[PDB]
């Protein structure tokens, strides 16, 4: 399997993975908004 | 009288109610070999409870 | 007369027993239901002369 | 496949077994005096039906 | 069956009274593939009833037919 | 009565006396299918029952 | 070890791997019923189901076709395996259930089930050997073997039927 | 009289008891508000016209 | 959980595309690459169906009805809510289908048996191609697919019959209505022997294959054997949704007159023309 | 937080992760582009005060 | 009369019971549903005077 | 299974149990008789 | 099966039992009968 | 009253007892959602005298 | 209350819970969607006055 | 279950009780029938 | 299976989540009601 | 299964995972009352 | 980065990206071929302006 | 499976076939853009 | 369940606990008489 340092460190790059591709949906919804808002 | 009620309707609801009960017996059925499932957290049986194990007897021929 | 639960088992009787009553009751209920002298949920408060009547012999 | 046996006396204890499975006759295709009736009538229906 | 046809498969009452590797390979393939199955057995229960239910259940749409409703649309 | 007030001087579309940006449509489900409400509302729609035969 | 096989990590739905060797011990498309009864099939009248054919001379082969015994048997390593001593039939519906073959190397004789057989043309012709896709003319070596050589019991069955079926995906695994 | 509980759980019998006085009660008050015009004349008294 | 004889079988092995990457288990459930891909295709299929169904007049499960494209777009993918939605969820399910059939036969291989179940699946999958795919693209337009929804596909049953005045006359129609009726009856009479043996009356030894090859024996005039009964019932089955994608591509691609007057070749055989 | 990781194999989470956020951008592109105000690929170059605006029938 | 609970398995009994009272509970609600003069969702809030009644004889 | 000790306990709060959903399902009814009699 | 003291037994609350069904309807139908006669 | 949990898991019962609640639960919002008077996504901001009430007798 | 996770292990409650709350959502989105009032991608910027609302009672 | 000596305590409870209840009942058909008589 | 020391600290537990919920659906009820009543 | 220390130590990010999705939805639910109330 | 290698065996990875990328392309292109403004096959001459544009 | 330096030198390609992709595909959108603009 | 010196002293709260509702109500209902009283 893997021990909790492997976990702990797979959990960091997931962490950051996730927020990252947050930040770039973020900036597309800015985008989108900017573009023809939907409220 | 009853307007939106009719026999075919009535009758249909009647099937349905045989037919659920149906597919009941058939699940307990489709139990009586490989149950309770083995499991992490200990021996699971699911839903229906399956029919025990069945023993069969052979024509004698002493 | 007792002796015939020795020719069947009680336990398989009263289930079928059971399982005939409950059939023949809706049967009956939804038969009513479905007339219009005895369809209750509608016409129920209706007086017995106030109540439906099929067609009578018009003796031609 | 292509290496069929072929049995002289009866299986059942190619060819077939006349005998008895207690009140069961074997051999011939069974009918008794329901199937024989069966025939008669369904015949009379089939001939019916062709010559009308 | 045919699938199992090698391992004796097609031997579904000695299948049946003594389960052999044949029948239990029948079984996790279904589990296995929609997550639920029946025995050698009570599969013929399942083709049982399919079939008997066909006619059953049409002898009652006919029946039913200028009866009850004279307009099934 | 099939569209809103216009506002002559914007060119607006005014829906319940206030401006919409945007050019205005009506909403309709798909193709403008309408669900069935009962049999009666069908028959009524339809031609009257035919006469009886002629025997 | 007495265990067959070990899960091959910790989570839930995880595949097993076996220990020792797969076909020799049965796991995977390889195993056998363990439960099953150690007893012969039986006919409606009470004998053998399945027997050796020159224990039951109302048996023969159809007049068309060939009588394989004698006959070479090719392993999927393309090696001869042995030559076919008998046939074993089977009483209830009359078939051939088992080729029995002696071994070419080595001196035991080995059941091999019909339909791992087949003939280099699907019998159309040519029928002067036998193929056993499944297994290598080595691993025929340990192919289960009857505690009696007229009689075979349903776990005898089993237990053959599985050596062969586990073939395919492992008569080549290292 | 009391020979009548021996063999009785008391907590089953005053779940039965329990049951019956509430529902009896439930009863009559929905009855009785029928008959008496009250609490009809209460919300009379305090309607805003 | 697990079947008390399963543990055994769950080893590694047998699959088509990923190695061991998805090789796995999800309780009873087989994964798998194609376990993947099918549930991939199956929720982008079914949650764009719930989107057609939201997009149209009632969430009424019988009235559903998400609609192929006109004819006027021909081969072309026609905007969504005219149709092109319709042609999206089609791709999912082929998508699906094919993904099914394929994870079979992983299955199949891990437990060493035969690709029958596969191959037989591939029966249904052709009768649908032939509906939504090759009987649209031979008249030229997606729109000739049939719509999904549970009556509406009824009504589009309907209409398609009629466009031949008498589609009881279509001759491969005649041949996949006999297979169609003669599997029920040959299920019903398998399934009736073997429970018969297996369950005789109270008192009684258990049956034995001799018994249910002398009953239907009499039944028949001739006995099958245990194997022939199953290559029978697979024959028949598989049989007739192959003579049912040839009875509907045949109609409109290949005839385009009444059924009816499909027959005169008959009459007109020249010993009794 | 990260003992998640000892409870599931990240080797299938991430699949199921990837899998689900595919199926749910296609999802919503085909909604939109199924709607009229974001049907962009025909419409896209409208202003915001040319683009379409749904509205109930007015209740005259 | 209690001997019925070594007559039948009291754990199977029990769920018939409370399947056959969901059942016909089920069936009354919805059939008085679809009614005219009990379809109380749409018209519970009607006086019992105001609520359908079905003809009489003419 | 059962023993008759335990089947009369058990009877006992099947018989509490049955009158209780009788009180309940009774007030129900005459509450559905006083908003909208059926006879 | 059972003995003949058991059938004994069984038959007598048989009995009882289906008598006082037949009791309850006939409460039932007369009051049916009071409400809406049908001859 | 807590033998109850002797004949039956409870374990087993609260599985069935959520899926029970689930379902009945969903039952009775679309049964409301599809009606007249209690289409709360479409009429919800109408007063109560407002709402819709089904058709009385004649 | 941690009792709960040793009725039932954490990984399958968290599998049922996942799996009920993203059809919930979507089943709540896709209703929404659906009417008139609260079909957002082509109404949103709607004001409050501006929305549909459903027919009263006449 | 209760014992003789059991229920003889708790019968003497138990009408206790009951006739607490019929004394508030019986003051509360007082004040009704003074308030609003029925016959 | 359980002790019966087990079923009676479920009991507990099962009593009182069920009255919870009950009490918490007389609340919707409650707001139900004062928004819109079906009597 | 678990131990009791993981059950409680599980349980604690079970509470706060609940917890802020419920806060998320109670801030997505006043969003939308803002916008377009729905009573 | 490079690890995700190490959980994923590359060579299945890039022949299930090949066929997703092939696939999402042929549908975009379908997609484009058939709206009015971008049929380029048919109207591909037309300058920006002669171009369709879907106004309600 | 590979070895991390393995890994290390696939990636290296990876990324340089990724980035003429994302390349042929930017250019191939400023043409599509500069015949027909979608915004 | 409780011991006899455990519900002893139970009862002694349970008694007292109703008391004071009792009481509290009682000014509740004096009040509410003055207000708007009711017969
Ligand atoms: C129930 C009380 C009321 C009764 C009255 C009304 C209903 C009457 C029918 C009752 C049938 C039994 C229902 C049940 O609880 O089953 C549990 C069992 C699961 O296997 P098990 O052996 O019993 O248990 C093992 C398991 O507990 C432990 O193992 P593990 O932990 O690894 O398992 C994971 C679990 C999780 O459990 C679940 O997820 C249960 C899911 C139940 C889904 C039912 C959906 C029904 C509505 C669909 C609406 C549609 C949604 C799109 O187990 C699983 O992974 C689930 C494996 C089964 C997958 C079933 C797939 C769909 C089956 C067909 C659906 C109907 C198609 C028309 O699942 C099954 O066996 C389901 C399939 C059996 C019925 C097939 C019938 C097909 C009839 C087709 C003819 C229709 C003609 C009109
Ligand atoms: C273990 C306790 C016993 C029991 C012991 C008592 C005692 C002792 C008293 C009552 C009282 C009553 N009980 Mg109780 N009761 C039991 C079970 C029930 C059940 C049931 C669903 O099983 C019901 C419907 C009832 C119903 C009733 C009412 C008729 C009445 C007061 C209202 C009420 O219900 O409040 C409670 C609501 C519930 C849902 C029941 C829950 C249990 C509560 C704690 C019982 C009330 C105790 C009460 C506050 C004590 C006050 C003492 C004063 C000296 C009067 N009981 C259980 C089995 N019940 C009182 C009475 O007779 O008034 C006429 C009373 O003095
Ligand atoms: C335009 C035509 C109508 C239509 C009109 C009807 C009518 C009318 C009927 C059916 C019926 C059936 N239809 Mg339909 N049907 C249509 C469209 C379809 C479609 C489709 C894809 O569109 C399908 C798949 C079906 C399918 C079916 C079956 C499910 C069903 C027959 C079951 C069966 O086994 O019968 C075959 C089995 C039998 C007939 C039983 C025979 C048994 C006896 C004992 C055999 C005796 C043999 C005898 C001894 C041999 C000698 C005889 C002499 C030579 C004379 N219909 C459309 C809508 N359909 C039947 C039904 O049940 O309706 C509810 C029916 O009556
Ligand atoms: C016209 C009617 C009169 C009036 C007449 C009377 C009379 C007469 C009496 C009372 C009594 C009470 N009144 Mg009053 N009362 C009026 C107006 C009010 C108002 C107000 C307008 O704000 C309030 C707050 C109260 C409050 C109260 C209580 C202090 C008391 C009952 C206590 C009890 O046990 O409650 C128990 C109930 C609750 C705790 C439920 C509260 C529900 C809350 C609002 C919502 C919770 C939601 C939440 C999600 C639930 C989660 C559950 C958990 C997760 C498990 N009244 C008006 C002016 N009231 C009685 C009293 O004094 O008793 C001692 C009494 O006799
Ligand atoms: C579960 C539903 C399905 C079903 C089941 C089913 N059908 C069945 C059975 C079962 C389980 C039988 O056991 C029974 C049977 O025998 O099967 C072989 C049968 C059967 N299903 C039949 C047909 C049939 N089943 C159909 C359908 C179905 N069968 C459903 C799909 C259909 C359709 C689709 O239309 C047909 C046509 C028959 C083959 C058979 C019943 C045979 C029967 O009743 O025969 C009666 C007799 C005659 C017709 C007369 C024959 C006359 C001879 C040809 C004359 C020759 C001369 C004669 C010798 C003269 C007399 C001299 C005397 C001295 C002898
Ligand atoms: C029509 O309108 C409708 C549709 C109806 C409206 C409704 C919509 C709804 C309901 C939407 C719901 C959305 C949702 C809900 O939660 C959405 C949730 C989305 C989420 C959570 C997205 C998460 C993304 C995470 C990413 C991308 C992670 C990437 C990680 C990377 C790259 C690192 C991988 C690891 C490495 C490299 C380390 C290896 C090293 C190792 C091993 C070592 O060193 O050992
Ligand atoms: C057409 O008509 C239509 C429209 C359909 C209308 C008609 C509808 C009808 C007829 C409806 C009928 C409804 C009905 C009928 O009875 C409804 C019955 C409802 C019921 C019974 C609900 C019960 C809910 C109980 C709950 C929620 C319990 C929760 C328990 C909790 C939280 C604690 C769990 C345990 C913990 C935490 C720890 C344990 C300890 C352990 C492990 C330890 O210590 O080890
Ligand atoms: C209708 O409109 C709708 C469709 C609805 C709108 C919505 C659309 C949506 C949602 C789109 C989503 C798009 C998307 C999302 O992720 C798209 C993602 C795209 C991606 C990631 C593209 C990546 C491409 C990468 C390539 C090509 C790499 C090539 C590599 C090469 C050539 C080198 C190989 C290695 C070698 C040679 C070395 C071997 C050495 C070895 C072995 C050694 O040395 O050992
Ligand atoms: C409008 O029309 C219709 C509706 C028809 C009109 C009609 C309505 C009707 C009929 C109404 C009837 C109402 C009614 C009838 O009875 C109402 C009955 C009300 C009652 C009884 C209320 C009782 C309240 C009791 C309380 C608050 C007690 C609290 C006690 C506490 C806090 C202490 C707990 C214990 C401790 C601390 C000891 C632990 C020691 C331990 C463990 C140890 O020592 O070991
Ligand atoms: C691949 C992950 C997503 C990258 C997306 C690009 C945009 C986001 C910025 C990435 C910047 C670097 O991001 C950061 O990388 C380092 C390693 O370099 C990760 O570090 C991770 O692995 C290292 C060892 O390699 C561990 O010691 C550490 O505990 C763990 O968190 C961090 O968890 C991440 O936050
Ligand atoms: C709605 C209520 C009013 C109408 C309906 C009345 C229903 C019938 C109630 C009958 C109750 C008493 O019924 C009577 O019970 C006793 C035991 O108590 C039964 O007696 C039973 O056990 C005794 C020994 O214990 C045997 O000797 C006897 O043969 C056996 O039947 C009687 O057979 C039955 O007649
Ligand atoms: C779609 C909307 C979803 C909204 C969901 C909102 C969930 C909000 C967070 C609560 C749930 C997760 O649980 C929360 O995880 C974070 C992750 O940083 C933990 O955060 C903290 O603890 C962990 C573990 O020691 C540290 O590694 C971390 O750096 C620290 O910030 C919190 O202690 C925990 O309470």
């Amino acid at each position: 399997g893997m021990t909790e340092e492997e976990a702990r460190r797979f959990h960091g790059y997931m962490v950051t993975g996730t927020l990252g591709y947050v930040v770039v949906a973020s900036v597309a919804h800015f985008l989108a908004w900017s573009w023809r808002p939907w409220f | 009288m009853m307007e939106y009620i009719d026999g075919a309707q009535i009758a249909l609801y009647a099937f349905w109610l045989f037919f659920f009960g149906l597919i009941i017996y058939l699940r307990r059925e489709d139990k009586r070999e490989g149950y309770p499932l083995e499991s992490p957290q200990g021996p699971r049986d699911g839903w229906p409870k399956g029919a025990p194990k069945k023993t069969y007897v052979h024509r004698d021929h002493g | 007369m007792h002796r015939i639960w020795l020719m069947y088992d009680p336990r398989r009787v009263m289930v079928a027993l059971v399982g005939f009553l409950a059939v023949l009751a809706l049967v009956i209920h939804f038969v009513l239901l479905s007339s219009q002298r005895y369809s209750w949920i509608e016409n129920g408060t209706l007086g017995a002369d106030q109540a439906p009547v099929g067609a009578s012999a018009p003796a031609a | 496949t292509r290496v069929q046996v072929r049995t002289v006396p009866e299986p059942g204890i190619f060819s077939y077994l006349a005998g008895k499975f207690g009140d069961a006759q074997i051999g011939p295709i069974y009918l008794g005096w329901a199937g024989v009736l069966s025939l008669i009538f369904g015949f009379i229906a089939i001939e019916i039906i062709g010559l009308n | 069956i045919l699938a199992v046809a090698r391992m004796g498969g097609e031997r579904e009452i000695e299948q049946i009274t003594d389960r052999g590797t044949a029948a239990e390979r029948s079984m996790l393939f279904w589990r296995w593939c929609m997550g639920f199955n029946a025995t050698m057995e009570s599969i013929h229960r399942w083709a049982w009833w399919f079939a008997v239910l066909t006619t059953f259940t049409g002898g009652i749409g006919i029946l039913l037919t200028g009866t009850v409703v004279d307009n099934w649309y | 009565p099939t569209a809103w007030p216009v506002d002559p001087t914007t060119g607006q579309t005014l829906i319940n006396g206030r401006p919409v940006v945007g050019r205005v449509f009506i909403m309709r489900k798909t193709d403008g299918t309408v669900k069935y409400p009962n049999v009666a509302d069908v028959v009524a729609h339809e031609a009257l029952a035919p006469l009886p035969p002629v025997v | 070890s007495d265990v067959k096989f070990v899960p091959a990590d910790n989570y839930n739905g995880s595949p097993i791997i076996p220990t020792g060797n797969p076909m020799i011990d049965g796991v995977g498309p390889a195993s056998w019923a363990e439960d099953r009864r150690d007893e012969p099939d039986l006919t409606y009248h009470g004998s053998h189901k399945i027997v050796p054919m020159r224990l039951d001379p109302t048996f023969s082969i159809a007049k068309g076709d060939p009588d394989p015994r004698g006959l070479p048997v090719i392993a999927a390593d393309k090696q001869v395996a042995g030559t076919v001593v008998e046939l074993w039939v089977n009483r209830s519906e009359p078939q051939v259930s088992y080729y029995e073959v002696q071994l070419a190397s080595g001196e035991r004789r080995v059941l091999l089930p019909t339909g791992y057989v087949q003939w280099p043309n699907f019998g159309l012709w040519g029928n002067d050997k036998l193929l056993v896709k499944s297994i290598t003319a080595a691993q025929f070596a340990n192919v289960p073997a009857t505690k009696r050589d007229d009689q075979i019991t349903l776990l005898e069955e089993d237990k053959i039927c599985a050596y062969y079926a586990g073939g395919h995906m492992y008569a080549f695994a290292e | 009289m009391h020979r009548i509980w021996m063999g009785t759980d008391p907590h089953i019998i005053m779940s039965a008891l329990g049951s019956f006085l509430v529902g009896a009660v439930l009863v009559m008050h929905i009855w009785a508000y029928g008959q008496f015009n009250w609490p009809a004349t209460l919300k009379a008294k305090y309607a805003t016209p | 959980a697990m079947l008390s004889f399963e543990k055994k079988y769950r080893v590694r092995g047998g699959t088509l595309i990923g190695g061991d990457l998805f090789d796995f288990w999800f309780g009873p459930f087989y994964v798998g690459f194609f376990g993947v891909t099918t549930i991939f295709f199956v929720t982008l299929g079914t949650l764009l169906c719930v989107w057609g169904a939201a997009m149209g007049p009632t969430w009424n499960l019988w009235q559903i009805n998400i609609a192929p494209p006109d004819l006027k777009y021909g081969l072309g993918l026609a905007p969504l809510r005219e149709g092109g939605l319709w042609q999206i969820i089609t791709l999912c399910a082929l998508g699906a289908f094919g993904s099914w059939a394929l994870r079979q036969a992983e299955i199949a291989r891990k437990l060493g048996m035969g690709m029958h179940i596969p191959w037989a699946y591939g029966g249904a999958i052709l009768a649908y191609t032939t509906l939504v795919v090759i009987r649209p693209f031979l008249l030229g337009a997606w729109g000739h697919g049939f719509p999904y929804g549970i009556f509406s596909h009824l009504d589009w049953v309907s209409n398609v019959g009629y466009q031949y005045l008498h589609f009881h006359y279509n001759p491969a129609h005649m041949i996949a209505v006999t297979f169609f009726f003669t599997n029920c009856l040959a299920l019903a009479m398998h399934g009736s022997l073997i429970l018969s043996v297996t369950n005789p009356p109270k008192g009684t030894p258990t049956g034995t294959s001799e018994q249910e090859n002398v009953f239907f024996r009499d039944l028949l005039g001739y006995s099958i054997g245990a194997i022939g009964i199953h290559r029978l019932g697979l024959f028949l089955a598989v049989g007739a949704a192959v003579w049912s994608a040839i009875c509907i591509v045949i109609s409109g691609p290949f005839w385009t007159q009444g059924w009816p007057e499909w027959w005169n070749w008959w009459l007109n055989l020249p010993i009794w023309k």
